[PDB]
């Protein structure tokens, strides 16, 4: 097959690079080689093929060349709007190979802190016993956020823990919160106070 | 331009044949050096080629699955079917079709993805219960409003709140998956409180492996 | 390979030029009379073939030549006057797991003759035991069929090849080029090209008596002396221009400069003036 | 031109980098030799070296035999940076500290 | 498998009409000669794996 470097850095402006290694290449000339782009939530779009052109459509910032048997993806001036997986794909004997994965991480960015919104449960699940209180946060550029569900007591979770990476527009990673609350212990609980810990901002 | 749309039923028993199609409008399929072909994206994983249908009835598959993949064409009414067999609970993953151009442009334009999640579990019926926008969420800042639609296993489900307008402001943030091994989706809207309460907000869930689309709203509520 | 098409053109203007501005050929070999200078030249049957070959069997096109293409699939005159296009083909006739519609023969007992195409399926029999529908050891198909996978370097790839076999005789000509045309002189020596017959001299009505299936007239040597106008289907003799030799007579340069100029062939009328025998 | 230790390999035909990219790119059909030594004994001074720059951030790549000798502030995201070096807008070229 | 003898076949006069005599053999391709002109052509040195 193709094998791809797991994670790639770059400072805005600058360019970085991919390999598209032979791997046990049979492949042959590695004549064809194409690739593409895949935003988290979106279709994988070609960016450029044939890597001695480009298809239209596409900016001047992507490039790429093949030396003897490794192709390389050069991306000038990275933005915010580039952080998505690219793959290298080939014509192999029998089969249309299209390789493993690469994950561009554009580093500096002020880091962002999330807004707590802890919605009040409608009066129509709790006749019919559905406790399920939210406090979706999002809206942070680091990703890393544990929320201390509590009402005066001990800090538990129960199913908050979701690993979602959410690149929306903004490109900051969101989260989703979800309480196990008791149908029974509604009653017991005053309010159920939120509280969401962030990375660097523990506080 | 190309638009490429899938179809088919994304929820089915386990151990059977899909008959994901695949709708191609924008070109015609009998040009020399075209096709259509088929990729898999498992979830957290790369890319794979299933199966490749070219204009003069050539069928090449991949050479691990060959007695599963059963593709045709159906230019008289441009829609390429696929059939597969066997179907086991590794197979999970977001299909797509994307059109074989020529030798040089390996698979220029791609579709939208169609997920196929058959392990065991059959459909469930969503509960929406839309979350009221109470004194709380007034005074902290915006008042977010979000159905909590919630106990369905099928994974592809859009909403909208008052569908056709207001593009912006829902979140629409994936599903969490709990001990119960069924999804739940939140999305809130980011309309702020300046008219909210005499209008009407219905989030348009459109489960449609379940084929239930409940609309309905809720009122400013007193904690 | 095999059934190579003939799709022969005539009575149209050829304009070769569009050629250039199409996809890069770059085998555009005129193993013939010209690759440039081909728009300014008419032409009476041109035969246009095709086919599909590999990468390095495109060197057997070439009038003369050996290998398998070449000797049992499709070889051509020693006196082709002609023009062989072909082009990396390896982006529509090649597929995964290679393209099995092109076809080529192997076997054969003679070598093809010039411009045949042997459209056929028999099982060549190599030696003693006579084969009925079976294949074994003396016994196979003559058809075998190419590989043509995207995967290989440019040795084997798919070649779209396009050979234009031109005539150029004594025939009229129903293939021109885009080259315009003049008003018709006659009594003066001018330059004429009459369907590619270049020359000059004086053009005049002659009263030969030229059949209708006639065109050209020779002399006692291989010199066009008459020609029919393409267009107005008009006979005009073709005299060659006023030539002739000079001699100086010379009374010597010590005793003076002045020379008489002695004009041989001329009647002192197509050139004191005095005319001798 | 004088470069740093580590981009001389650079410097051959079809390679890709920082100076090959934005500074000085040599065409894929190059003719001729490439001639460098070392010269830290005339070049390098107390504090570093602050005469030999390079240029860092550009939009696109550069082509093959192109002298760029601008100096606008490198533009980023949407604001329309004039001369205000940011936080998303910095300065083309940077200097070479040579210690 | 691993083990093939190569046998260095080299002058002498090699008459392929002789394989004819064992039992059928499922492949005889040749691989970039003609078996036609096989018996036409001179080799420097024919190496014979088994």
């Amino acid at each position: 097959a193709l094998t791809q470097p797991a994670s790639v850095s770059g400072s805005p402006g600058l360019s970085i690079t991919i390999s598209c290694t032979a791997t046990s290449s049979d492949v042959g000339a590695y004549n064809y080689v194409s690739w593409y782009q895949q935003h988290p939530g979106q279709a994988p779009k070609l960016m450029i093929y044939d890597v001695s052109k480009r298809p239209s459509g596409v900016s001047n910032r992507f490039s790429g060349s093949k030396s003897a048997n490794t192709a390389s993806l050069t991306i000038s001036g990275l933005q915010a709007e580039d952080e998505a997986d690219y793959y290298c794909s080939s014509y192999t004997t029998t089969s249309v190979v299209f390789g493993g994965g690469t994950k561009l991480t554009v580093l500096g960015q002020p880091k962002a802190a999330p807004s707590v919104t802890l919605f009040p449960p409608s009066s129509e699940e709790l006749q019919a016993n559905k406790a399920t209180l939210v406090c979706l946060i999002s809206d942070f550029y680091p990703g890393a956020v544990t929320v201390a569900w509590k009402a005066d007591s001990s800090p538990v979770k129960a199913g908050v823990e979701t690993t979602t990476p959410s690149k929306q527009s903004n490109n900051k990673y969101a989260a989703s919160s979800y309480l196990s609350l008791t149908p029974e212990q509604w009653k017991s609980h005053r309010s159920y106070s939120c509280q969401v810990t962030h990375e660097g901002s523990t506080v | 331009q190309v638009t490429l749309r899938e179809s088919g039923p994304t929820l089915v028993k386990p151990k059977q044949t899909l008959t994901l199609t695949c709708t191609f409008s924008g070109f015609s399929l009998s040009t020399p050096g075209g096709g259509v072909g088929w990729i898999r994206q498992p979830p957290g994983k790369a890319l794979e080629w299933l199966a490749l249908i070219y204009w003069d009835d050539d069928k090449r598959y991949s050479p691990s699955l060959k007695s599963s993949l059963t593709i045709t064409k159906d230019t008289s009414k441009n829609q390429v079917v696929l059939t597969m067999t066997n179907m086991d609970p590794v197979d999970t993953a977001t299909y797509y079709c994307a059109r074989l151009t020529a030798a040089d442009t390996i698979f220029d334009c791609w579709g939208q993805g169609t997920l196929v999640t058959v392990s065991s579990a059959s459909t469930k019926g969503p509960s929406v219960f839309p979350l009221a926008p109470s004194s709380k969420s007034t005074s902290g800042g915006t008042a977010a409003l979000g159905c909590l639609v919630k106990d369905y296993f099928p994974e592809p489900v859009t909403v909208s709140w008052n569908s056709g307008a207001l593009t912006s402001g829902v979140h629409t943030f994936p599903a969490v998956l709990q001990s119960s091994g069924l999804y739940s989706l939140s999305s809130v809207v980011t309309v702020p409180s300046s008219s909210l309460g005499t209008q009407t907000y219905i989030c348009n869930v459109n489960h449609k492996p379940s084929n239930t689309k409940v609309d309905k709203r809720v009122e400013p509520k007193s904690c | 390979v095999y059934a190579w098409n003939r799709k022969r053109i005539s009575n149209c203007v050829a304009d070769y030029s569009v050629l250039y501005n199409l996809a890069p050929f770059f085998t555009f070999k005129c193993y013939g009379v010209s690759p440039t200078k081909l728009n300014d030249l008419c032409f009476t049957n041109v035969y246009a073939d095709s086919f599909v070959i590999r990468g390095d069997e495109v060197r057997q096109i070439a009038p003369g030549q050996t290998g398998n293409i070449a000797d049992y699939n499709y070889k051509l005159p020693d006196d082709f006057t002609g023009c062989v296009i072909a082009w990396n083909s390896n982006k529509l006739d090649s597929k995964v797991s290679g393209n099995y519609n092109y076809l080529y023969r192997l076997f054969r007992k003679s070598n093809l003759k010039p411009f045949e195409r042997d459209i056929s399926t028999e099982i060549y029999q190599a030696g003693n035991k006579p084969c009925n529908g079976v294949a074994g050891f003396n016994c196979y198909f003559p058809l075998r069929s190419y590989s043509f996978r995207p995967t290989y370097g440019v040795g084997h790839q798919p070649y779209r090849v396009v050979v234009l076999s031109f005539e150029l005789l004594h025939a009229p000509a129903t293939v021109c080029g885009p080259k315009k045309s003049t008003n018709l002189v006659k009594n003066k020596c001018v330059n004429f090209n009459f369907n590619g017959l270049k020359g000059t001299g004086v053009l005049t009505e002659s009263n030969k008596k030229f059949l209708p299936f006639q065109q050209f007239g020779r002399d006692i040597a291989d010199t066009t002396d008459a020609v029919r106008d393409p267009q107005t289907l008009e006979i005009l003799d073709i005299t060659p221009c006023s030539f002739g030799g000079v001699s100086v007579i010379t009374p010597g340069t010590n005793t003076s400069n002045q020379v008489a100029v002695l004009y041989q062939g001329v009647n002192c009328t197509e050139v004191n003036v005095f005319q001798t025998r």
